[PDB]
């Protein structure tokens, strides 16, 4: 009946030294069904990556809509959008909707191309920003990433030990969560290279 | 909106605009259509002006409405366009509420009502285009070949041509083409097609396009090599 | 002449050449009188045939149970204000249980065919009306001009050679007007004065169309062998 | 509710449908065929409300069909199934939602591969090697989780889907009154002639 | 309800012969008895045959509409319209007006050259279905036939019209709402043929004396 | 009233011609010669930049090569202005095509659309049409590369190779005398420069006064590159095939 | 759709021999609260017709302006305004009845019940009845909400058919009126001692009579009622 | 220019007054009204022998008590014809009966000045509407562009109209049977027409009350013109 | 919540006889427990020897009855004076009610007139614009105490030949205009005496070749 709990799944991102992580759960479901395990909920735009939590057939739209207007976005102003900008335009979009909103929870994660700055944003169904240093938390087990995160978390993390905080901030997360698992994949991003790893984790 | 009425009656009761658009046509391409006692075939004209053309993409003269029923044009090919997408539009529309594809007959009443209401609009000039619809009606083996042009008139033809040269290849399909016995075999029909075109083309090479329509949804566009075959044969018969 | 385009341009003595050449129409229609007493109104209409394997081509159209009116020049212009006038006349017994006034219907008539002479893209209607009646207020004849001029007379006629018969009620004006509690001696009064306008032809039973509204007496058209008995 | 299910094999994808049309206690008809041939190498199948489902994959066949005189190109299966979810997409926030459930089997030439996705009535689109709509989508899951194999034959492929449909039978309260099979594979969609 | 609704007994099944339609003709507003002699088979034209269930106006006012429709197509390609469109013109409208209260349960049928007797049950659900046999009794809608559901396709059109009589008595006797008379009609190529008003207490007794049947029955 | 002064720009001419096509022809007969030249391994655009000066910022200047998506890059003759307006439709019309079937638009339907858009002004609307003549260079998986104009009339046509703009007639003689079928890229960049600095109004053919542009599978492996020329590429390359 | 806010109670009519008396009292209620007392809710058209409202008084205000612009545009280009072409009781009855069955077709009503009261041309008495539903009648005693509890019953023993219409003189007529208000002040919590009362006659035209009380009343007995059954003091 | 609504100095509509001139180019088309029926007869004029003369269709049913024969800008009619049918099928369904002739005739004539900057410009067409009903019998009207019907006993529109319409004033009269109607649109057609008349290149049909309104075969029509041969050479 | 309908009571009744036919209704309007008019008419006289009543709501009653009479007006001017035959007025009024489908007038319709053979004719409707064609028909809050009766009284039935034992149905006979009114009568009089909406006058309009006549009765006033 809640539109944001029917797929389920998550998202976290984390800041660290000189980089980013996102990591998404690959579960998709019908309540208690589970239906697929191949679910990514991170796409990206050129180096800006976006999760996106909530009613999947919502998640697929927006990825659309954001593949959409950040092709238009490059063609017109002849460079990539900035993730300091793409999360303005996310806003934007969701809040344009503000009486019958996609039912999501984003994330965006990257470096600003120029300052070399790492950034991420969450947003409310509506496009509310929260612009955290630390981390940014979204879905169905998001009250478990927040207890994961505020105690696993300190800052400036090194690539390859951000990656083991994130990761295991999202497995314990998701496996106190019904709607949620069935694999994860976690993004470590630095300023020109993105390593994608493929988590094993229990598939109950 | 803009509301000009740029179709009018003149003094003498004529719609300039519409004889106009037949002008458009007269200097369009030449198209022909014969049909046999179980095919239709469409003879199109290729303008030899244009070589470095890609043949393989560039919009082809004869286009399929439905998987049965074919539409060939001479004049504004940028106005055929439109004629054609509201075709197939009402092909499937007429698929979707009638459960059965079109008559060549309804499609042409369809495409002739559209020229029609371009001539008597406020703010629209005419189609430049006259057109051939030939196919075959759903489980018919009849063959069917009509014409429509500008003005929204529409016939039914044992064989026509429109476009530039069309009186000339007129003249000779109405002394070739006999009622009684029409050409019996796809080669017959195929051969009486080109021999019209040879009339008028010039040269025989790419500037013959032929596409044969049978029966059952059954259409194939011959290749240049098929065509200069019949061509050949055409000549040496001819020299004697 | 650079002024007669179009009914929206004045021409430089302030005249307006479309609306003259819309008033022409009516003086190529087919004559029509109109003439009243004190009880009852009185339409002749002249009937004018295409040629002798045609019908004559109806001139009086019926308003409601109390009005309507004659015609003289484009058919279908007379059609669209007669549909005008019954539409109004029906509002009025609808929303106030109450019969349209004459007076209020020539109004209404007169503001219908001033918008057209004012707007660009339109035309002015090219139709001359007589409309008769009988209300609260006892019998009335008006006279409709597609300028939008509406005039009540005691009498009067529009159409070819109109001016004959308008003539005679000049001068009968006196007489006719007495005509009360007698319908069949004011359509006499009528026949005689639409005869005024008549040459080579004369009033035979399919040429001549009659119509009368009165006191008690309903808008009722006589056609074909009931118009004999006034020949 | 209704049985849709699909398994992509090897080289094809079957799809096998409830015959069965319900409204209350009434049965309707015991033969209905739940599919539309999209295009010569793309069938859908679709179970959910009355009238919509038919209304819906009809107009996605005209939609299908238009493209192909137009291009005088076959749309690839991705393509249809993208198309047909955005539909879904659309309707969810319409006046009047489609309620239409639908699986998508078709066989891509280009990449000479059978492909099968299943798109629910919010336009939520997945690819998957099997997949089922309503009540009897958790039974079969189970079973074809443990037989399913990606090199399965047309044969292997039939036999799986035959066990899903007599266990169905045995495990669900209302008769479904048998199904429809169609095979999707390069040479095109046949029915399979005796299940 | 203020509008007259009609769930029960209308029968229409495909034959050697052609096509059956069988109805009731009584009317309940409630548990009182409208009517006990209404037509519940719209004569949409002389080829073409429709059946109220549902509301009475609806089925009506839409089948008398979809005659309107048939004529302008008949018009327009100068060839009889098919059942299959004819049933597709009122089930698209139907869809049209899904969700604003219309109440529809009909069995389209005709008998063409092109298609053979056809008969389409059409639904103010926009469900549009061909059957060999549809039936309404008591608001449900059934495809066996009320009686055996065998019958017999290779069946004399006297024995499939009594088949079609006896099966609306069968209804008429149990269901409260069906009754007062049968109305017969039987669909040929050539166009349908009334087959006449049968009162159903002269028919039960006769029925029942003749067949045996209804021993339960004291008469 | 408003008739009066209505140029009527939808009107047939007595021989059947449309005025304001005919006429907008003509002004696109005047702009910088566009050259596409398509290869079995890629295509060429060259463009001429109209009569410059040296206090215009070339590197940051964009006049005749647009890019539409990735896969499909636009060669302008004739009112700029007016080519943007069209450019930004085309562009939108690429990312509804792939939201809609998550599939790049295959070349010709972006050019049957934006030819259908130019054919409505010439037909409704009683407006001017745009003054402007596309070369567009594409590639798709169904046909490859492939070479298309359009003009003000709406018409299209596919090429293997095609001049739009000043001097075509010389152009098009010139690209006829010496393209073959299994020419390469390399080849077409050098047979596109040859034929501008032959057609050129202009004394000689430099870098400043040309935009350049080359739909490459030198792309690493299974996929395609385009490249809009840097001001030093285009001076490169023009010494390179020995212009300058 | 509304609620009334401030409303008016009965207005009671009849007709008698020569003409038609209407009366209302002059209270706006606001629910329990008897808020406003000098409140007119007699609206006489012209000097033939009187139109009487109860209900909704800000709709009551509306309709009072409508029959203001009614009376004025009938007067436009109308020589005979104060003659042969002014306003009747029956064409006024038809608009308002027009409007108020629009309203309630569009949902929107004009939360009312109007009783218009006139003479006609011919001298025929003029009473029908229009409500917030659009329905209409017509009878020799016409009253809404508690009047047509209280009051109907003592003005129909007074004119129980038509053809005791011609027996009852104005006198007769006012003085049942008059007796009606009193027995409405008496049983209606809603209702005022304050009334205005008009009299259209054929001969003698329109009567408007304003600050009208209810007297004559009967309280004496009360001093003798204690308690409500055993008590004796 | 100048308004397409615009009168001329003689009060006649410019635009209408050009139409006709168009309707006067139009192929030759004949009614003539009897007591047993109405004749709808029409040159076709196929522009060569190669057009299949059957597929020009001049005449056309509006309903089974109403034919119509056309003469001018025969596509301009297809819309005519169209809201003459919905009319006719309309008023069946609001009213379970026929149409009068005249109210079908005069719904069509309403179209006729829906023109001006609605339509560009009048309709390039005239229409002869023939039919029955039970309250006038049976009826032929002229309908024309400037939005006037008259009803005729007889009546030719076209290119040999006025030529037809002096041997129609001659010939017709009250007690013509359906046969004699048929022979003299014949015999008037072969008059007026430049080709030689036969079944391919001339058309009949009537509406009668019992069969209603139907086109002629080709093989009828052909024993009516071998009788019109031998009636003539009969004298 | 705002209310549009209402109930003002009163019945009607319909009986069409070989060569006429009679629409007769109570003339007693009421709301409720209270008498609005004890004669408020219900039966109309709409021309062309048809006559009509709107049983139930009587706003959209007169609203229905004023929209079909101003029909009539119109099918004259359209249609050359033509006489609207009561099937066509049947099946116009069937476009008039079934046009607000969607917000019904709340009215049981019945017309009344001759056929074009000159048989008598009734018909009848539902609020939504089905109609039949009928021999009888009662209307209203009363239509339950009046149709049995009418059942055994017109159409003779559960009635049989004394002495065949229920094998020989009595025969049905033609009923004269003077019958019928007794009948409708003797219906109206027993609604009255069992239905409190029910009584003060009874109005019955009988159709003839010769055109509307008008008939008025007495009723307990109750
Ligand atoms: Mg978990
Ligand atoms: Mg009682």
């Amino acid at each position: 009946s809640d539109p944001s709990s029917i797929n389920g799944g998550i998202v976290v991102a984390m800041t660290g030294k000189d980089c980013v992580a996102i990591a998404c759960d690959l579960r998709l479901g019908s309540q208690s069904l589970g239906v697929s395990n191949k679910f990514e909920k991170i796409f990206h735009y050129g180096h800006v990556f976006l999760g996106i939590t909530g009613l999947a057939t919502d998640v697929t739209t927006l990825n659309e809509m954001f593949r959409y207007k950040t092709n238009l976005y490059k063609l017109k102003e002849e460079r990539a959008i900035e993730p300091e900008t793409f999360t303005q335009l996310v806003s934007s979009s969701l809040y344009e909707r503000r009486f019958g909103p996609y039912f999501v929870g984003p994330v965006v994660a990257g470096i600003n191309s120029k300052s070399g700055k790492p950034f991420i944003a969450g947003f409310d169904l509506i496009g509310c920003i929260d612009e955290a240093k630390d981390f940014i938390v979204s879905g169905t087990a998001s009250d478990q990433l927040f207890g994961m995160c505020e105690s696993l978390y300190e800052p400036n993390l090194e690539p390859e030990d951000l990656f083991e905080t994130i990761s295991q901030a999202l497995l314990n997360a998701a496996d106190r969560d019904a709607l949620s698992g069935w694999g994860a994949v976690v993004y470590i991003i630095k300023k020109d290279e993105v390593v994608k790893r493929y988590l094993k984790m229990r598939q109950d | 909106g803009y509301d000009r009425a740029l179709s009018i009656f003149s003094p003498d009761g004529h719609i300039f605009q519409v004889e106009y658009a037949l002008e458009a046509v007269k200097r369009g391409t030449c198209a022909v259509g014969v049909k046999g006692k179980n095919c239709v075939v469409l003879g199109c004209e290729r303008r030899s002006t244009l070589k470095l053309q890609d043949t393989r993409i560039t919009p082809s003269k004869v286009s399929k409405i439905d998987s049965h029923v074919v539409l060939s044009f001479s004049g504004l090919n940028a106005d055929s366009r439109i004629l054609i997408e509201k075709a197939r539009v009402e092909a499937q529309s007429h698929r979707l509420t009638l459960e059965d594809p079109v008559t060549v007959e309804y499609l042409t009443r369809y495409v002739a009502g559209v020229q029609q209401r371009y001539t008597q609009s406020g703010g629209v000039r005419p189609f430049g285009v006259s057109t051939l619809i030939a196919g075959f009606d759903p489980r018919d083996d009849e063959p069917k070949l009509y014409q429509t042009e500008p003005s929204g008139i529409y016939s039914s033809w044992s064989a026509q041509t429109i476009g530039r040269n069309s009186k000339t290849v007129r003249e000779f399909l109405e002394k070739n083409y006999d009622r009684k016995e029409p050409p019996a075999t796809v080669e017959e029909c195929v051969k009486l097609t080109v021999r019209s075109l040879l009339e008028v083309v010039q040269t025989g090479a790419k500037n013959i396009e032929i596409t044969v329509v049978k029966p059952d949804s059954d259409i194939v566009a011959l290749s240049s090599e098929e065509i200069n075959q019949y061509v050949t044969q055409i000549e040496q018969e001819k020299q004697e | 002449n650079n002024y007669d385009g179009d009914t929206v341009t004045f021409s430089p003595t302030g005249r307006l050449f479309q609306v003259e050449y819309a008033l022409e129409a009516i003086k190529q229609g087919s004559v029509t009188v109109g003439l009243r007493s004190n009880t009852h109104a009185v339409l002749v209409a002249l009937k004018r045939n295409a040629d002798e394997l045609s019908s004559y081509q109806k001139k009086i159209i019926k308003c409601d149970e109390h009005m309507g009116l004659s015609l003289a020049g484009l058919a279908p212009d007379a059609r669209v204000l007669s549909n005008y006038l019954r539409q109004q006349c029906n509002y009025s017994s609808l929303v106030f249980n109450r019969k349209l006034a004459v007076e209020r219907a020539g109004h209404l008539l007169c503001d219908k065919a001033q918008k057209n002479t004012q707007s660009y893209g339109g035309r002015p209607y090219g139709v001359g009306l007589l409309i008769i009646g009988y209300d609260k207020s006892g019998a009335h004849l008006l006279e409709f001009q597609p300028s939008g001029n509406v005039t009540e007379l005691y009498g009067t006629a529009i159409g070819a050679r109109s001016q004959g018969a308008k003539t005679y009620l000049e001068r009968t004006l006196d007489t006719f007007i007495k005509i009360d509690g007698n319908p069949d001696e004011l359509i006499k009064a009528g026949v005689e004065a639409i005869s005024q306008s008549l040459r080579d032809e004369s009033l035979t039973v399919d040429n001549l169309s009659i119509a009368i509204v009165g006191k008690d007496t309903p808008f009722t058209i006589y056609d074909g062998e009931a118009v004999a008995k006034y020949i | 509710m209704d049985i849709i299910l699909g398994i992509r094999v090897q080289d094809s994808v079957i799809l096998a449908s409830s015959k069965a049309v319900t409204r209350g206690i009434s049965v309707l008809k015991d033969s209905d065929d739940k599919t539309r041939q999209l295009s010569p190498h793309t069938l859908m199948s679709f179970a959910g409300e009355a009238g919509d489902t038919v209304q819906f994959a009809e107009y996605i066949q005209a939609n299908i069909q238009l493209y192909s005189i137009r291009e005088d190109y076959e749309l690839s299966p991705q393509a249809v199934s993208s198309f047909v979810r955005q539909e879904l997409a659309k309707s969810i926030r319409s006046r009047r939602p489609y309620q239409v459930n639908v699986l998508i089997g078709g066989y891509d030439k280009k990449k000479n591969k059978p492909e099968l996705y299943q798109i629910d009535y919010l336009g939520t689109k997945v690819e998957l090697p099997y997949g089922a709509h309503g009540y009897s989508g958790f039974y079969t899951f189970s079973l074809l989780d443990h037989h399913y194999r990606p090199d399965m034959t047309t044969e292997e492929g039939l036999d799986l889907l035959k066990l899903c449909v007599q266990e169905l039978e045995k495990r669900m309260p209302m008769d479904f009154k048998g199904v429809i099979v169609k095979i999707v594979d390069k040479d095109g969609i046949r029915q399979v002639d005796d299940f | 309800k203020i509008k007259i609704a009609h769930g029960t007994t209308t029968l229409a099944f495909r034959f050697q012969g052609g096509i059956i339609v069988a109805v009731d003709s009584r009317a309940t507003a409630g548990n009182w008895v409208a009517s006990q002699t209404v037509k519940k088979v719209i004569e949409i034209n002389p080829f073409l045959l429709g059946t109220m269930a549902g509301g009475a106006a609806d089925c009506q006012f839409w089948e008398t509409w979809l005659g309107s429709q048939c004529r302008l197509h008949e018009l327009r390609e100068k060839e009889r319209i098919s059942v299959a469109a004819a049933s597709k013109i009122l089930s698209n409208l139907v869809y049209q007006y899904k969700g604003a209260g219309l109440s529809m349960g009909t069995m389209i049928c005709g008998y063409t050259r092109k298609e053979g007797p056809t008969i389409y049950y059409v639904d103010s659900d926009g469900t549009r279905l061909k059957g060999d046999i549809f039936c309404v009794v008591s608001g449900q809608t059934f495809a066996y036939g009320v009686l055996d559901s065998n019958y017999k396709w290779d069946l004399s059109v006297e024995d499939a019209l009594y088949l079609g009589k006896r099966s609306i008595l069968a209804a008429a006797h149990r269901d409260a709402y069906s009754g007062g008379s049968v109305n017969l009609y039987h669909v040929t190529e050539d166009g349908w043929i009334y087959h006449g008003n049968h009162d159903v207490g002269e028919l039960f007794w006769k029925v029942k004396e003749e067949e045996g049947s209804f021993n339960n029955v004291i008469g | 009233g408003s008739r009066r002064y209505d140029s009527r720009t939808t009107i047939f001419s007595p021989e059947g011609r449309l005025y304001q096509v005919e006429y907008a022809l003509e002004s696109i007969s005047h702009a910088g010669t566009a050259i596409g030249i398509m290869a079995s391994d890629g295509i060429v655009l060259a463009a001429e930049r109209k009569v410059t000066s040296t206090l215009l910022e070339q590197d940051t200047s964009t006049e005749k090569l647009y890019k539409l998506n990735d896969k499909i890059a636009v060669a302008v003759a004739g009112l700029t202005a007016d080519a943007e307006i069209l450019i930004n439709t085309a562009r939108i019309h690429a990312q509804n095509y792939l939201k809609t079937y998550n599939e790049d638009i295959p070349v010709e339907i972006l050019v049957r659309r934006l030819s259908d858009i130019k054919q409505g002004y010439t037909q409704h609307g009683g407006l001017r049409p745009f003054g402007v003549s596309f070369i567009y260079a594409g590639y798709d998986d169904r046909y490859g590369y492939q070479l298309y104009t359009s003009n003000p009339s709406g018409n299209y046509t596919g090429w293997k190779a095609i001049s739009v703009g000043a001097n075509t007639s010389a152009a098009q003689t010139l690209l006829q005398m010496d393209y073959k079928d299994d020419m390469k890229v390399d080849d077409a960049i050098e047979l596109a420069l040859k034929t501008l600095s032959k057609t050129t109004d202009s004394s000689a053919l430099t870098y400043d006064r040309l935009e350049f542009a080359t739909i490459r599978k030198g792309a690493n492996d299974g996929e395609v590159y385009q490249k809009i020329f840097k001001p030093q590429e285009i001076k490169d390359i023009l010494v390179k095939t020995g212009i300058t | 759709t509304q609620q009334p806010i401030v409303t008016g109670t009965s207005v009671i009519s009849m007709k008698y021999d020569n003409g038609v008396i209407i009366a209302a009292d002059n209270l706006g209620s606001y629910g329990s609260l008897l808020r406003f007392n000098g409140v007119e809710r007699l609206i006489p058209v012209g000097d033939n017709t009187v139109v009487g409202i109860s209900g909704d008084i800000s709709d009551m205000q509306h309709i009072e302006r409508l029959l203001k612009d009614l009376v004025t545009e009938n007067a436009y280009d109308n020589p005979l305004a104060d003659a042969e072409e002014a306003l009747e009781p029956s064409y006024i009855f038809e608009y308002l009845a027009t409007v108020m069955y629009q309203r309630r077709s569009k949902m929107n009503p004009l939360w009312n019940a109007i009783i218009v009261a006139g003479v006609q041309s011919n001298g025929d008495q003029f009473l029908r009845y229009v409500n917030l539903l659009g329905v209409t009648y017509s009878s020799p005693t016409l009253a809404t909400g508690f009047g047509a509890h209280m009051a109907n019953p003592l003005l129909r023993k007074v004119v129980d058919r038509e053809s005791d219409i011609p027996k009852t003189t104005v006198q007769v007529a006012e003085e049942a009126i008059v007796n009606a208000m009193r027995v409405l002040y008496y049983r209606d919590a809603r209702s005022s001692r304050n009334f205005s009362l008009a009299i259209i006659d054929k001969n003698t035209g329109l009567t408007f009579k304003k600050n009208l009380q209810v007297e004559n009343m009967k309280w004496d007995f009360a001093k003798d009622i204690k308690g409500y059954g055993t008590q004796k003091i | 220019d100048r308004g397409v609504s615009t009168f001329s100095p003689e009060g006649r509509l410019f635009q209408v007054e050009y139409s006709l001139e168009a309707i006067k180019l139009g192929s030759t088309a004949i009614g003539i009204a009897t007591k047993e029926g109405v004749v709808l007869g029409v040159e076709k004029r196929a522009t060569s022998p190669l057009l299949e003369s059957d597929s020009i269709e001049k005449i056309v049913e509006i309903d089974r008590h109403i034919g119509c024969a056309m003469s001018g800008l025969t596509a301009d009619a297809r819309s005519m014809i169209e809201h003459a049918r919905t009319a006719a099928v309309t008023h069946n369904l609001y009213y379970d009966e026929d149409i009068n002739v005249e109210s079908l005739t005069q719904s069509v004539c309403d179209l006729a000045l829906r023109f001006g900057e609605l339509m560009s410009r009048p309709f390039g067409v005239a229409l002869l509407i023939a039919g029955h009903d039970a309250d006038d019998g049976y009826q032929l009207f002229h309908a024309e562009p400037s939005g006037t019907f008259y009803r005729y006993n007889a009546k030719a529109i076209g290119s040999g109209s006025e030529g037809a319409q002096a041997e129609l004033l001659n010939e017709w009269h009250s007690s013509l049977t359906l046969k004699e109607a048929e022979l003299l649109v014949l015999k008037i057609l072969k008059q007026v027409m430049e080709e030689k008349l036969d079944e391919n290149n001339a058309q009949l049909s009537c509406i009668t009350k019992q069969d209603g309104f139907k086109i002629y075969d080709n093989e009828k029509t052909a024993e009516l013109i071998k009788e019109l041969k031998e009636k003539e050479a009969a004298e | 919540q705002f209310n549009p309908y209402g109930d003002n009571g009163g019945t009607i009744l319909g009986i069409a006889g070989e060569d006429f036919a009679v629409l007769a209704g109570d003339t007693r309007n009421i709301t409720d427990y209270s008498i609005n008019s004890r004669y408020e008419p219900k039966v109309f006289d709409c021309g062309d020897n048809i006559v009509m009543s709107a049983n139930g709501f009587a706003a959209d009653g007169d609203a229905l009855v004023k929209r079909f009479k101003n029909s009539v007006k119109w099918y004259h001017f359209d249609h050359n004076d033509k006489k609207l035959s009561i099937n066509s007025a049947a099946r116009n009024i069937q476009h008039l009610l079934y046009g607000k489908r969607f917000f019904p007038y709340y009215v049981h319709t019945i017309i009344a007139g001759l056929d074009e053979d000159g048989k008598g004719a009734v018909y009848s409707f539902d609020p939504v614009g089905s109609y039949e064609r009928e021999q009888c028909r009662a209307g209203g809050a009363a239509a339950s105490l009046i149709m049995p009766f009418l059942d055994n009284q017109v159409n003779f039935k559960n009635q049989y030949e004394p002495g065949t034992n229920g094998k020989v149905k009595k025969p049905l006979k033609y009923l004269s205009v003077e019958e019928v009114i007794k009948l409708v009568r003797d219906s109206f009089t027993s609604a009255t005496e069992r239905h409190i909406q029910v009584g003060d006058g009874l109005e019955i309009l009988i159709v003839t070749k010769d055109g509307v006549r008008k008939e008025f009765y007495e009723l307990k006033r109750d």
